[PDB]
């Protein structure tokens, strides 16, 4: 399995004709998130015109962070977000705590990329050709795994992922509160629970763009269920890893909830975990 | 007392064609026959076609398709260059359609499949053989098509059009007779279309002794379809003989056509461009130059409407090139186009262009 | 091999040279072209013609006059003359156009993945396309190819 990854180059995974959105750090940050939504993209590289190079990647996490960091109430404007450039926020978010740009080459192996994703704890990575210096494509775990599923021709026994003290929200948990959990815990999805420990829904980082899309971000007081009104996937510990790997891809979702007999949460199994096991 | 090159004895001249005499060659020992194109070095430099021959050789040497004439070897001498190629006994397809009449539906289809296959292979190799006619389609003993005069051919480059209005006016595309810019493959389809008409009818679709009427007809794309023609092939001819290249059949549209598909062997097969200013063309060139130098960019004025410009990067300290070209959109409006020249390259290209726009018209 | 060609008429034309101990080798006629092709040891060779009972040289070709008044042609056969690409390389020493409709055929405008795009026509690669400056910010765009793959880059740049 890992042998396959060490041989295959990043290029092999790049699609025939793709779209790539680059934001100049001088762009106002609200315009940036709105452009992510308008172009139908989850992450865009950032170019520093003065530095003449790509400094980083703007993601939904940045949105979650501005929102939570600077939200006052539904009565006041998030002035900060409304008038703040990508550069002005990147310097606030990363003050003395500085971070550069993690990137792979197309001629570098698939292994090197998977390793880098885990090494730097990131879900989206850019591919930069050394000759041109041009960003070509952004490598997402879902894609690396889909290619692995095309190549392939229990959960309790193996034990892969975080199974204890899981980050969760309730039916009536406000979006703001949930955003704060996404911050302190540094996780991608929060399962929504009912009166009993049983799980009804799952609010993900991706459901947070809907705020930007529908321009409903000035009200984060709304319960997590209200937010998810603009629209489950479960797995057990007796189910085989290959059946779970199959269930994830034939639904194209980032993670599965490890549930009990009567819909009660027990742990989690993410695409990042599966790809660490197969490395 | 025999003239030899390789071990081939040079015989009778077969034709002249584009860039020089083609003679037969019979191998001294084996009797194997070849066609030898002779290029006089001093003659090929008199017309400045040295670049054309260099490219033509480079291409044809690595081609290997059963319906394109093979280039076996190029023998250079101090005085002349000899291009040794495969010899086909049957000669011109033109003479065939003269002697025997129009080919039956089945035989025309066979040949059209073979020709189009070859035409496709060319385009798959970024080569467009302008000047595609039955006079350049040779036949072998077994009645197979062999595409043969790559003299007027050209390469297809990323981001560029072709201009040369080459080939016979009967087989020439409307945009070619109009001396307009073209991509390349579309002009080979229009030519393959008239070949198909010749194969089925024994005559040319666009032909008249009066040249201006011939030219109106080509541009009005109007031709006569005799009664014997199958409406399905009439349908195909209508699609290939479109005056709008945008409305014209692509090799795909042809492969997908029901008439073509029949008995076919397996062995073959809101954004805006630039900025649009309404000023007088020469004013636009002054306006752009008084902006390019206002930005401290090195350049070279090729045509009076084409400018190749360079920029020294203040950070990476690496030069970045881009070419500007002004086209005419209307009877009233014109537009300046920006093309990227290969030595982030792409982002540095956008920045270059952008600056010029913030100080320019629509 | 070297080409020796006489351009004129004649009933019998011969080529005599240093490379054949000045023996009268005959030239075969095509039209007004009398030829014989032969390989020569890359160096200096002197030749002359026996055109229809008269000894001459080719006036267009380079000559050499002897201490004895002998006027012969001369041929410096070079190594570069025999290698095709070497030989070709040594040898190479208004109103505006109408906009081709091709440049109006895009892939961004024309269920599925928003990141994915149709394959472009070679002809529209490397050309700059841009969206109208709305809210003091410029959107620039171009399709480029890296190997057998294409990337359409959009730059959100303010102005
Ligand atoms: N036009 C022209 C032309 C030429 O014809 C040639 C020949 C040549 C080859 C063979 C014969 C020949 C002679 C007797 C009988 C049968 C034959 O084919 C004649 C000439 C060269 Cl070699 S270089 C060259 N350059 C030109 O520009
Ligand atoms: N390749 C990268 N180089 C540098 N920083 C990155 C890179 N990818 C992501 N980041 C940063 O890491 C943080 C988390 O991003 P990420 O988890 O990848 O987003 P998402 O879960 O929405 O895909 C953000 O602050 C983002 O700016
Ligand atoms: N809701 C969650 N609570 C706790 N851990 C989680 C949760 N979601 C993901 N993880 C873990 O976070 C890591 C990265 O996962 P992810 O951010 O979902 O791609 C893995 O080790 C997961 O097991
Ligand atoms: N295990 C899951 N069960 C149901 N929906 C899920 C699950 N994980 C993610 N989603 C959905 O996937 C979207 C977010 O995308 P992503 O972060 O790629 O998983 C949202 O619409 C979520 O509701
Ligand atoms: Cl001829
Ligand atoms: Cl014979
Ligand atoms: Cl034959
Ligand atoms: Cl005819
Ligand atoms: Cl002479």
């Amino acid at each position: 399995y890992t042998t396959f990854m060490k041989s295959h180059r990043c290029y092999d995974l790049i699609p025939t004709s793709s779209k790539l959105v680059v934001f100049d750090t001088s762009l106002q940050v609200k315009k940036a998130f709105f452009a992510l939504v308008t172009n139908g993209v989850r992450a865009a590289p950032l170019w520093d015109s003065k530095k003449q190079s790509f400094v980083g990647m703007l993601t939904i996490t940045d949105f979650i962070n501005i929102l939570h960091r600077y939200y006052k109430s539904a009565l006041v404007q998030i002035y900060e977000l409304e008038e703040h450039k990508i550069e002005t926020w990147r310097e606030v978010y990363l003050q003395d705590s500085f971070k550069p740009l993690v990137c792979i080459s197309p001629n570098a192996s698939l292994f090197d990329a998977v390793s880098s994703l885990i090494r730097n704890k990131i879900h989206r990575l850019p591919v930069i050709d050394p000759e041109s210096g041009n960003t070509l494509y952004i490598l997402t775990h879902k894609r690396i795994l889909k290619f692995l599923k095309l190549f392939i021709t229990s959960l309790e026994e193996l034990q892969i992922g975080t199974y204890a003290n899981i980050a969760m929200v309730r039916t009536t948990t406000p979006v703001y509160v949930a955003l704060g959990i996404f911050v302190q815990h540094r996780v991608s999805a929060l399962p929504v629970v009912d009166e009993k420990g049983r799980v009804v829904d799952i609010y993900s980082k991706f459901d947070v763009i809907n705020l930007a899309a529908e321009k409903t971000y000035n009200n984060l007081d709304v319960s997590v269920t209200k937010a998810l009104q603009h629209r489950v996937l479960k797995c057990y510990l007796h189910e085989t890893l290959e059946a779970i790997i199959n269930r994830l891809v034939e639904a194209e979702v980032h993670r599965l909830v490890v549930v009990d007999e009567h819909d009660v949460v027990k742990g989690i199994v993410s695409l990042s975990d599966i790809l660490q096991a197969l490395v | 007392g025999r003239v030899k090159i390789g071990h081939y004895i040079l015989g009778d001249t077969l034709g002249v064609g584009t860039f020089g005499k083609v003679k037969v060659g019979k191998h001294e020992l084996t009797g194997h026959k070849v066609a030898v194109k002779i290029l006089n070095r001093q003659k090929i430099r008199s017309l400045d076609v040295v670049g054309k021959i260099r490219r033509e050789i480079q291409n044809l040497k690595l081609f290997r398709h059963p319906h394109i004439i093979k280039l076996y070897q190029v023998i250079s001498t101090p005085s002349d260059i000899f291009m040794v190629m495969e010899y086909v006994s049957g000669g011109e397809l033109f003479d065939y359609i003269c002697k025997n009449g129009r080919l039956d539906e089945k035989e025309s289809r066979r040949l059209f499949q073979q020709i189009l296959s070859g035409v496709d292979y060319c385009h798959r190799h970024m080569v467009v053989h302008r000047d595609l006619k039955p006079e350049n389609v040779l036949l072998d003993a077994h009645m197979n098509a062999k595409i043969a005069d790559f003299g007027l051919s050209n390469m297809m480059s990323d981001g560029e059009f072709l201009r040369t209005s080459c080939g016979s006016p009967n087989y020439a595309a409307p945009e070619v007779i109009s001396g307009r810019l073209y991509a390349g493959p579309e002009v080979d389809i229009w030519s393959s279309g008239v070949i198909l008409y010749a194969l089925l009818c024994g005559t040319l679709p666009f032909d008249d002794d009066h040249v201006p009427t011939l030219f109106k007809k080509i541009c009005d794309g109007i031709f006569y379809t005799p009664q014997y023609l199958n409406p399905s092939v009439i349908s195909l001819l209508k699609h290939m003989l479109q005056v709008d290249p945008m409305k014209r059949a692509t090799i795909k549209d042809i492969r997908e056509h029901e008439w073509f598909k029949q008995d076919l062997p397996k062995y073959l097969f809101k954004w805006h461009l630039g900025i649009r200013s309404q000023s007088r063309p020469n004013d636009i060139m002054a306006e752009v130059c008084r902006a390019i130098k206002q930005l401290d960019y090195e350049w070279k004025v090729v045509n009076p409407y084409y400018l190749r410009v360079r920029r020294k990067n203040p950070v990476t300290s690496t030069f970045s090139k881009m070419s500007l070209q002004l086209y005419q959109v209307d009877s009233r409006t014109y537009l300046l186009d920006f093309r990227s020249i290969d030595d982030s390259h792409t982002i540095e290209f956008f920045e270059m262009c952008a600056n010029l726009i913030k100080i320019l018209a629509q | 091999p070297t080409v020796f060609r006489w351009t004129g008429g004649g009933k019998e034309v011969y080529l005599s040279g240093s490379f054949n101990n000045w023996s009268k080798l005959p030239l075969t006629r095509d039209q007004n072209n009398f030829v014989a092709i032969l390989d020569l040891p890359e160096g200096e060779h002197q030749y002359k013609f026996f055109v229809d009972g008269q000894w001459t040289h080719d006036p267009s070709e380079p000559i050499v006059t002897s201490q004895l008044g002998t006027v012969n042609n001369i041929i410096q056969v070079k190594k570069t003359d025999f290698e095709v690409f070497d030989a070709l390389m040594v040898d190479s020493q208004k109103a505006p156009p109408i906009l081709p409709p091709h440049l109006l055929q895009v892939i961004l405008n024309k269920s599925c993945d928003p990141a994915l795009l149709p394959e472009p026509n070679h002809v529209m690669l490397n050309h700059l396309y841009a969206l109208s400056i709305k809210d003091g910010v410029m959107v620039l765009s171009a399709t480029h190819r890296y190997k057998k793959k294409y990337v359409t880059t959009l730059l959100y740049k303010p102005i």
